[PDB]
């Protein structure tokens, strides 16, 4: 019947799932628990590296604050 | 052995492979290609055993000799098989491919694919069922189940 | 001058030898030709982006269309000496002489 | 991180080939009223796995006429590039990030092309001469047709970027807002990905096998993964680009099984066209994007740059 | 020869793009804006050869923006002394150099 | 208008598709400039702060440049907002 | 806030950078430290070496092509 | 510096060296196909994405129509390759031999040509320190091709419907 | 870097697969099974001779209206500029020269193949 096709459709359902599901993740623990910063252009670039700069760890996504002015 | 062991399983999986993927070159002669058109058929379906129609010799791997082999047609017969790559199976199938069949005594007639190609399964009939091709198919299929060339080779 | 417009000028040197040194067939010297504009096009991108001359980053574009227009009209021509003749060969364009 | 990010994107999309395959020949034989493949495992989900050992332990052949550098190269080239079209693609996130991810599609496919083309010379058979120039006509029309189709499209959305394309349709749908350039793209794909009833590169009843005559065992299983490859990203570009997805930040996973649901839609659809229409012949097909896609493509150009002028709706550049 | 139509009709067809010191996008300057406009201005209504002869400092000056010859000297000059005294290790790089330090945001 | 009305009815009968696309290309060249949005879109590309807005030396005599960006003068968005 | 910043952040580069070159070339016949190659006084953005030229290969690609690898 | 755009300028001379010895329009269209991608790349590390990916689909493009052409109009029974002739060998090799005594003189020296004045150093150094913000420039540069440039638009298109037309009038024949 | 890295990746696994598939089998070639295939007879000629293409014109038109779209592609950027009434005329112009071409080309039965 027409429902035996579901399995195979599942199999690839599931095959598909997997590259986009991945890819979050990877981004979300490569970037601190945050999405992976998007930089379209030189500002977005230079705020990145700023963050850098700031951070004193080398990473961008280790992000300070209040506590950090004073 | 441990050897033995290990290439017994992995030509169980080669033997499995090549068994449960099976494809014709899409050739037929006379009157017995209906018959696997029938066998192609929602009534026999052969592609649920793995079994598919391809045109290109260099994508098949049996040959189903189905019709009557004419002198001015062995040439051509011979020219796909050994374009066939290996491993390739041949199934004759109806009394013109096993032997003469009603033309067996003529002079434009070969009587017998065999005379030409390495037959692997002979299918009896004029024409044989769809259901006699089909058992043929599967005959070939547990045939194939049974080869042991990676165990042959460790023993060689 | 960094060694990238070097090489790109020795590629614009190389496709316009090769085109002054036809072999047996047109098309090829077509070739030649096509790849002498490839040449430009990389040269002219590559200094307007260096001295960022913002206006004249649609020159490219336009040298890439006239690029075509050349290369239908040598196709065109192509193909009328291959129906002359048979052959794309440049030795059968010889019933003129100077 | 990156690298298994890679192979996260890569193998993933193998087995969908292979299982679209099993997919495929049981849709076709349901709607033939037959069952298709359901014996080498339960309900045939063996099969795919099966043909793939089978071509790979089966011997490969280079004919005695073929130019051997190219004819191996071919489907190298199409594999590689089937497999590079995934990279731009936002399932809600890109693997690349790319500000130009359309063109770099574009191109991409340009160069997938010459596979066909160089595995059909380099055999040396008038058979496969014929599927490759097949081919040629056929790139011309599609890409003509297809460059215009998705110049308009975008324009709707304000630039290259299909994280910029959820965010245009994270309300309503490309299809409903310019549903005709929708179905002109999807008759472009098929035509581009060598579908039916364009399936005339590879037309086993005219030619014998067209372009792929003389591959066997490992090389042309290399051709048949990038098709099926290719069908699937294209499937997926257009549900990206025609039918988006609502996107949650915090939970992204939503948007991947929605995207998911609609490209095996758009793919189970390429089946039933191909199960329900019979061939073209390629004379038709330049004929029919030449002389009736290309006309409307251009007034519905002309429209969707007028469209944000008069209504006060040019997208955000960025 | 030269048909000075755009001068006579007051119409702009290429000298919008002749400079890279005009009307930009966005206003977005040349690499070289500052030289280009000096030797322009210093040679601006006194002929070819005048502005050969005597707005050749602002020529220089707008060459060596476009091309970064000198520079390019100084500095392969400079690292060309620089590898020769670590190669007898007679100098050692700063660690702000070296990458151990902390850089301004 | 009958010789009109009869090609049209032959053309609509025989090229559906060329009629369409005339029909839609003269609509696209022909509705915006009767559109009174064409303005709207020319205001708000300016509208749109792409590079910084260098502020201006005060000599004195500027009653119309603001002192502080939330001074009444300089221009506002507030057709903008609601649109 | 950026503009300061990225100023004091080039002319503390370009001051190291000097300091640098008095050490390098220190016994070079004719060379002067700190010469200029524009004959104008006018101030001349550093072109992409002045600043990172003797500092290390990260930092360098990092300057010159982070932001078009950033993918 | 890792020397990628050297690289890619050395790749964009050897597909040059190669269609220009000119084995056979199949594979002089296959080394105009490799330059191409390889001058997409080179001004993709320079800058422009959308100029690079323009002239990759351009000549992507363009390349098809010359296989077709040289299937049919091109073609013979033995189509050469670079080690099939003598000749085309020849060039192949002196095209090669020159490219590399060029780069390895430029590297170790600074290498004044006949013509120019070459300096070994990085293209990473010849670049600008500025940056732009929330814009491309050759983005912009590229589309104010409608607001400015009325005139090439105009010129272009007149050439474009000239070339149509003239292609049609060469093919006549009669 | 990234997009590097990416196209190592999926070129080695494609010649990795070919590489499989020329080694792991085993190979029996002779002159019948490597000879060109024509249905079983012998070809009478040779697949190297010239093959009429009767679409001629249509490519070349191809490689004109191939520029018409890089033409047309920055047309997205070019709606985000205040001249707006101009880059319409400008873009509406070009569409109507290229309409204008292929309307002259199929009165003039350049669209139609040879015979
Ligand atoms: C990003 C890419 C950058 C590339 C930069 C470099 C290239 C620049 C442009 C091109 C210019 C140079 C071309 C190479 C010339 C080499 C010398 C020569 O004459 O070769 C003949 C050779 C053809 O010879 P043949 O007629 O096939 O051989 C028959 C012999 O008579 C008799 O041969 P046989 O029957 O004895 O066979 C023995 C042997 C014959 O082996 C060869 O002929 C070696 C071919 C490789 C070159 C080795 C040096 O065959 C094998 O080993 C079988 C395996 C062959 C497949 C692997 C080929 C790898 C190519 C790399 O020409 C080529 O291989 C041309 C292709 C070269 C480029 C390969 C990459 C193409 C990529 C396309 C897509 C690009 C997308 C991005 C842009
Ligand atoms: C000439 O006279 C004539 C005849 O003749 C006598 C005739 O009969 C007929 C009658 C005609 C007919 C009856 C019509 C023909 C019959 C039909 C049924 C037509 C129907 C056609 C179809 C259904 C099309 C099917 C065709 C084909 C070729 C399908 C075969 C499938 C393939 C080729 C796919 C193979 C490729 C695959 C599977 C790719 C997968 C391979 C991989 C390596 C991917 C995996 C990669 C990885 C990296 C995965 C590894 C990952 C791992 C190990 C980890 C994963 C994690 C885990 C947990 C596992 C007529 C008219 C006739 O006139
Ligand atoms: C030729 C291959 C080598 C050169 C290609 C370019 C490499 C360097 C790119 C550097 C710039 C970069 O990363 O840009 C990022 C960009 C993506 O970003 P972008 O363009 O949006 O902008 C950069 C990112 N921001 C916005 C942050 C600045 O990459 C691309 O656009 C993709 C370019 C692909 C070029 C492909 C050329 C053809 C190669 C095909 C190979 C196929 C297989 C061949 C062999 C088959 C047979 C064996
Ligand atoms: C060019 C690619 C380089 C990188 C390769 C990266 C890894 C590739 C991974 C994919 C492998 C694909 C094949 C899978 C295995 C199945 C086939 C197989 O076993 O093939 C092996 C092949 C098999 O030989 P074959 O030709 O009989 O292969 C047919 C195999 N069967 C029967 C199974 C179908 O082995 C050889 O060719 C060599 C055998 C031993 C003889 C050694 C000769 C000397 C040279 C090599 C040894 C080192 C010398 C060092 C000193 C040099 C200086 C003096
Ligand atoms: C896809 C990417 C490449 C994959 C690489 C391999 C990955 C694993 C391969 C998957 C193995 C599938 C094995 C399937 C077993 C067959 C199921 C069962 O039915 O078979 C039986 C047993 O089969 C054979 O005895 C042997 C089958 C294979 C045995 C397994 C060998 C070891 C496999 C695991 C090792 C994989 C890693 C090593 C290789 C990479 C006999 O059935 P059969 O008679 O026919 O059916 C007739 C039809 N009827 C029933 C309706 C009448
Ligand atoms: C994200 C998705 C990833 C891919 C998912 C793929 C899913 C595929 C579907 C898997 C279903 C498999 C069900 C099991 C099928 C075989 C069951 C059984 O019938 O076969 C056995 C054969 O099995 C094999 O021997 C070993 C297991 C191999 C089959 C399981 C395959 C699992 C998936 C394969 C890998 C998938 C990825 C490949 C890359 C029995 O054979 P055998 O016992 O001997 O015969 C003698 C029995 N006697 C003694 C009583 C007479
Ligand atoms: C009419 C004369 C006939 C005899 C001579 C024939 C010469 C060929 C035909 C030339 C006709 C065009 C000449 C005028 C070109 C106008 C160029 C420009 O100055 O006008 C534009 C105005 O364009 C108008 O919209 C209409 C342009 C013309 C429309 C097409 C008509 C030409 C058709 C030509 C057909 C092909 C024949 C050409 C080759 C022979 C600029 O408007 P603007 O917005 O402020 O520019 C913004 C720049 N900013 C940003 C710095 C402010
Ligand atoms: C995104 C997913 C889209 C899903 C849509 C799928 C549709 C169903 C899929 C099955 C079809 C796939 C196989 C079919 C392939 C062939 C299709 C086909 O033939 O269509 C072309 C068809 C055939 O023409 P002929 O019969 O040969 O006539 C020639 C006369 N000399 O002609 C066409 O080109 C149709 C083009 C469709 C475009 C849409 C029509 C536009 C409607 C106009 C209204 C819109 C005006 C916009 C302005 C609005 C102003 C307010
Ligand atoms: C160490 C060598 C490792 C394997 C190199 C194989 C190269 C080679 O010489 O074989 C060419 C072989 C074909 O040889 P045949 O003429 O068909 O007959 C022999 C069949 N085995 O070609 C291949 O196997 C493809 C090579 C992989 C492509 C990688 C290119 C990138
Ligand atoms: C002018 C403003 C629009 C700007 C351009 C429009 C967009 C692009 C359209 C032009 C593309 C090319 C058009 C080519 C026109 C002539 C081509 C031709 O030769 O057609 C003939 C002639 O057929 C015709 O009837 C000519 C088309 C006439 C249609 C024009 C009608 C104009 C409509 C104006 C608006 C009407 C509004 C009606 C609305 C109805 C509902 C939408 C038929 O071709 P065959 O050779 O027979 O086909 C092959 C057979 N083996
Ligand atoms: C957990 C750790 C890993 C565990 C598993 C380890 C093994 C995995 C598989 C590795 C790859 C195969 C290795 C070699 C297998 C044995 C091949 C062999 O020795 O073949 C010899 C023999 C040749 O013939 P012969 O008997 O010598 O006679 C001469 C002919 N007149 O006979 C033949 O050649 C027979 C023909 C077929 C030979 C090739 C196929 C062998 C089995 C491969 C299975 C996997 C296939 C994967 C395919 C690629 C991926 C899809
Ligand atoms: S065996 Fe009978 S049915 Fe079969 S081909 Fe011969 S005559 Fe026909």
């Amino acid at each position: 019947m027409w429902f035996e096709i579901l399995p195979g459709i599942a199999v690839m359902a599931a095959c598909l799932f997997i590259p986009g599901m991945a890819t979050a993740h990877i981004h979300k623990f490569t970037n601190g628990g945050k999405e992976k910063r998007v930089a379209h252009f030189s500002y977005q670039w230079n705020l990145m590296e700023r963050d850098r700069c700031i951070s004193g760890v080398n990473r961008y996504h280790v992000t300070k604050g209040l506590e950090n002015i004073d | 052995s441990r050897g033995e062991y290990v290439v017994a399983k992995l030509d169980d999986l080669v033997n499995w492979a090549r068994r449960s993927s099976l494809w014709p070159m899409t050739f037929g002669l006379a009157c017995c290609a209906v018959e696997m058109m029938h066998m192609a058929a929602p009534r026999y379906d052969m592609d649920r055993f793995g079994v598919v129609f391809r045109a290109s010799p260099r994508q098949s791997d049996v040959m189903i000799v189905a019709g009557t082999l004419t002198n001015k047609m062995a040439p051509a017969l011979r020219k796909v098989y050994d374009q066939m790559p290996e491993p390739r199976y041949v199934v004759s199938m109806g009394s013109c491919a096993n032997g003469g069949g009603y033309y067996h005594y003529s002079y434009s007639v070969v009587r017998g694919c065999d005379r030409i190609v390495p037959v692997d399964i002979y299918v009896p009939g004029c024409p044989p069922t769809a259901e006699a091709l089909l058992y043929g198919i599967l005959q070939l299929q547990r045939k194939i189940k049974r080869e042991k060339r990676l165990r042959i080779w460790y023993r060689r | 001058m960094p060694l990238v417009y070097m090489n790109i000028i020795m590629a614009f040197a190389i496709a316009l030898a090769g085109l002054l040194m036809y072999r047996s067939h047109l098309m090829s010297s077509l070739l030649c030709l096509e790849g002498m504009m490839l040449s430009l096009f990389i040269m002219s991108t590559l200094i307007i982006l260096n001295t960022h001359f913002t206006l004249a980053n649609m020159m490219p574009i336009i040298l890439l269309v006239f690029a075509a227009c050349e290369a239908a009209l040598g196709l065109s021509l192509l193909v009328m000496v291959s129906n002359t003749y048979g052959t794309d060969y440049v030795q059968n364009l010889n019933l003129l002489q100077c | 991180m990156f690298m298994i990010n890679i192979l996260s994107l890569i193998i993933p999309i193998l087995l969908a080939v292979a299982f679209l395959t099993l997919v495929e020949r049981k849709v076709l034989g349901y709607m033939q009223l037959r069952k298709g493949p359901n014996v080498v495992g339960p309900y045939g989900l063996l099969q795919p796995i099966a043909d793939a050992l089978k071509l790979f332990t089966k011997e490969p052949l280079r004919p005695a006429t073929s130019s051997i550098s190219m004819f191996i190269i071919a489907p190298i080239l199409a594999l590689s590039l089937a497999l590079t079209m995934w990279v731009p693609l936002p399932m809600p996130y890109p693997l690349i990030n790319m500000n130009l991810g359309v063109l770099f599609m574009l191109a991409m496919s340009s160069l997938a092309v010459y596979s066909i083309l160089w595995s059909g010379w380099a055999s040396n058979s008038k058979y496969a001469l014929i599927g490759a120039l097949r081919a040629v006509a056929q790139t011309i029309s599609y890409e003509v047709t297809l460059a215009i189709i998705l110049l308009s499209v975008l324009l709707m959305n304000g630039s290259y970027t299909l994280s910029t394309l959820i965010t245009t349709q994270e309300h309503i749908w490309m299809i409903f807002t310019s549903w005709p350039l929708a179905m002109m793209w999807f008759i472009s794909t098929l035509a581009e990905t060598n579908r039916a009833p364009f399936d005339l590169t590879e037309g086993e009843s005219e030619l014998v096998s067209g372009f792929n005559v003389e591959y066997a065992a490992g090389p042309f299983a290399m051709f048949f993964m990038a098709e099926y490859a290719n069908i699937i990203m294209m499937n997926a570009f257009t549900a990206i680009l025609f039918l988006g997805a609502s996107h949650d930040p915090h939970t992204p996973e939503l948007y991947t099984i929605n995207f998911v649901l609609k490209t095996l839609a758009l793919t189970i659809t390429f089946l039933w066209i191909r199960a329900s229409y019979p061939r073209f012949r390629y004379d038709q097909l330049m004929h029919l994007l030449w002389k009736s896609f290309l006309p409307l493509t251009l007034a519905l150009c002309m429209w969707h740059i007028s469209l944000p002028i008069m209504t006060a709706s040019i997208p955000p550049q960025s | 020869p030269f048909f000075d139509v755009q001068k006579r009709l007051g119409l702009d067809l290429d000298r919008w793009m002749t400079i890279q010191s005009a009307e930009q996008p966005h206003k977005i300057p040349g690499r070289c804006h500052a030289f280009e406009k000096e030797w322009i201005e210093c040679a601006h209504g006194i002929g070819g050869i005048r502005a050969e002869k005597e707005c050749k400092i602002e020529f220089d000056d707008f060459v060596e923006c476009l091309l970064r010859q000198k520079t390019m000297k100084r500095l392969s000059a400079i690292k060309r002394q620089r590898d020769k005294l670590i190669k007898e290790g007679k100098y050692t790089p700063p660690p702000h150099h070296l990458g151990k330090e902390d850089p301004r945001p | 208008a009958g010789r009109i009305a009869s090609f049209l009815k032959n053309a609509w009968a025989k090229e559906p598709v060329l009629v369409a696309s005339f029909a839609i290309g003269g609509l696209a060249i022909i509705l915006p400039s009767l559109s009174p949005y064409t303005n709207y879109a020319i205001r708000i590309n300016r509208a749109t702060p792409y590079n910084y807005p260098v502020p201006l030396r005060d000599d004195g005599n500027m009653p119309d440049v603001p002192s502080h960006p939330q001074d009444p003068q300089g221009p506002s968005l507030e057709w903008l907002k609601n649109l | 806030l950026f503009q300061a910043e990225k100023d004091r952040r080039v002319l503390q580069m370009l001051r190291e950078n000097l300091e640098e070159e008095a050490i390098i070339m220190k016994d070079v016949p004719d060379w002067k430290v700190g010469e200029s190659v524009f004959h104008t006084t006018r101030w001349v953005t550093p072109m992409m070496g002045e600043l990172y030229g003797l500092r290390t290969n990260e930092e360098i690609l990092s300057a010159t092509y982070g932001f078009i690898w950033y993918t | 510096t890792m020397y990628i755009a050297f690289i890619l300028s050395t790749i964009f001379v050897i597909g040059f060296v190669g269609f220009s010895s000119k084995p056979s329009p199949i594979y002089g269209g296959l080394g105009l196909i490799v330059s191409g991608g390889v001058g997409c790349g080179i001004v993709l590390n320079f800058g422009g994405s959308f100029l690079g990916l323009m002239v990759f689909l351009i000549y992507l493009g363009g390349m098809l129509v010359v296989f077709g052409y040289t299937t049919a109009m091109a073609t013979e029974m033995y189509p050469e390759v670079w080690v099939s002739n003598k000749t085309v060998f020849g060039a192949f090799v002196s095209g090669l031999m020159m490219e590399f005594c060029m780069v390895y003189y430029a590297l170790k020296e600074e290498e004044v040509e006949i013509i120019f004045k070459f300096n070994g150093l990085g293209d990473w150094v010849i670049y600008d320190t500025g940056d732009s913000g929330f814009f491309s420039e050759e983005a912009m540069g590229i589309a104010a091709l409608y607001s400015y440039g009325t005139w090439l638009v105009i010129v272009t298109g007149w050439s474009l419907l000239i070339g149509v037309v003239v292609i049609m009038e060469i093919t006549r024949g009669n | 870097m990234n997009i590097m890295l990416t196209l190592l990746t999926n070129v080695t696994l494609a010649s990795l697969l070919v590489l499989i598939a020329f080694w792991l089998p085993q190979l029996n070639a002779y002159s019948e099974k490597t000879s060109p295939y024509e249905c079983g007879f012998d070809p009478m000629g040779s697949a190297r001779l010239p093959f009429s293409m009767k679409f001629f014109l249509v490519a070349i038109t191809f490689l004109l209206f191939d520029l018409e779209i890089a033409l047309l592609l920055p047309l997205p950027w070019a709606s985000q500029t205040n001249n707006l009434k101009t880059m319409l005329t400008m873009a509406l112009f070009l569409l109507i020269l290229l309409a204008a071409s292929l309307a002259y080309e199929w009165t003039q039965k350049g669209l139609e193949w040879a015979e």
